[PDB]
């Protein structure tokens, strides 16, 4: 889904902010 | 109801673009000597879009590696040769994920027209613009109205003597 | 009810096309030498669309891999040649995920009819325009307008003397 | 509501880029002796962007291993000879993740149009001024603009006497 | 709203660096005799990074090892040889793992625009400056905006009389 991959970005940044 | 405040929009912003070139225009050609009128082709269509790229790993040299197994086998008895190479390789590829929300109201085309005066000098003759002249007003408008290409933007101005 | 909102929607669209028109019109033609209508085909079609796109991975030099497997075998006994490729490949691809809601109420078809008086000097004559005046009035209707070849507007643009 | 917050943010910004361009402007050619208007092209589209990047470890020399297993064997009876490697390696790699939100309200696209007057000396004569000093004109209003060449800025400066 | 607060906080940048020049170019050039602006290109995006770095292992001299099995056969009988060598090693790698999250409202490239008065002597000349000050009022601006190159900074300053 257009929101799906826009959740993908999102956990995608959490893993940058754990990191 | 929705469909007013969008046409109240885009007058705002054609005003605002009659008003930007009028302020230039209004001191080398004189005060009522320039009109101008702008209409706007906007984008009230909401998008939202998200880009994926991969870069390309075909070339041994940026290729970014985790597993790989060669295997290679020559039993040589070109004679009763036997060669033999299995090779498994697992990639890691370089990713970007762009999301984009375009704005509501954004102008997809602008065409404006601008008319000027005739000069009348001291005797009243009125006497036609120059052609350097016009270059300089063409040039001001397409600065002023923020012409490009890629809208399809057009602008026509034509000298004429103004009526009573 | 809703055709009502819809009606006077484009009576409003029209209306202020008129206005645009007969404002760059006036100073050069004269107040009242000049009346134009326009008649709008809109768009009240609700319109919802999703876009994929592939990027073609075809070429091996942009070609995006995760994983390769190449078996390669040759029994050289051409002889008792013995060639054998087994190659299995797995591909990352780039994917744009477009969502566009068309506004409800934008412009299909433009048409503006346009009529100008003739010219009566001090003796009263009615000296009918020039073939350059008559250019520069199309012309300036067509920046007025928007005119475009993509919606397929049609601008007609005749002299003739208004009657008492 | 939104859109007209957004036309005053443009309209802000184009009035203290005018601003700044006038400070400049002002003590070299003289109050009233310049006049300048900005347009705005701006970016109120909401981004959201992850990067990856792995570094190439095609490279033996560059490429950090975890494990790594080297079958050789050599039976030699070229003769009989049976030569048979089989490598395994396990590779570690490094790994960027940018995560970037873009600001909305950028600026994407510049362009200013800039108009000087004449110089009128002790006797009133409307001298025009010089290259240099016109292109003295130009730099200093890159400056204030601050003109970009990725962003695709044009600027227009002319010289042409003021009117009454 | 937070786009006020963005353009409230380049104006205070650039005011100060506009300050900073001013405090030196004063003492030499003399009070009013000069005249600077600055403009700011920020960045009000949030970025967030996060960086692995593996040290290569490629070399057996900087490579750390915790098990290590060395199989090694050779059966002679180059005749009847049959060599044989498995070797496997599980490595230890250095690691070092970088999290930044870059400040809001940064600078990204700043151009500055400065413009001098002539020196009128007793007699009221206007004599023009000499090259030398010129190239030393060039430094001092360079060293009072922070001029770099990897930014992109562009300087320009030029010497011209001021009006009445």
């Amino acid at each position: 889904a257009i929101q799906g991959i826009e959740g993908v970005i999102s956990q995608l940044q959490a893993t940058a902010m754990a990191a | 109801d929705l469909n007013d405040a969008q046409l109240k929009f885009a007058n705002d912003v054609e005003s605002r673009i009659q008003r930007r070139i009028e302020a230039i225009l209004s001191p080398i050609v004189g005060n009522g000597n320039v009109h101008a009128q702008v209409t706007a082709q906007l984008d009230f269509a909401n998008k939202e879009q998200t880009e994926e790229h991969y870069s390309p790993n075909g070339d041994a040299s940026k290729a970014t590696l985790r597993s790989r197994q060669l295997n290679i086998s020559e039993q040589v008895g070109a004679g009763p040769r036997s060669t033999q190479r299995n090779e498994t390789s697992n990639y890691e590829v370089d990713r970007t994920i762009r999301h984009t929300k375009m704005n509501v109201g954004d102008i997809e085309r602008l065409s404006v027209a601008v008319v000027v005066n005739y000069k009348t000098l001291a005797d009243g003759k009125p006497l036609p613009l120059t052609a350097d002249q016009m270059k300089q007003i063409e040039d001001l408008t397409r600065e002023a109205m923020g012409f490009s290409d890629k809208r399809g933007d057009t602008l026509n101005v034509v000298n004429s003597p103004f009526s009573a």
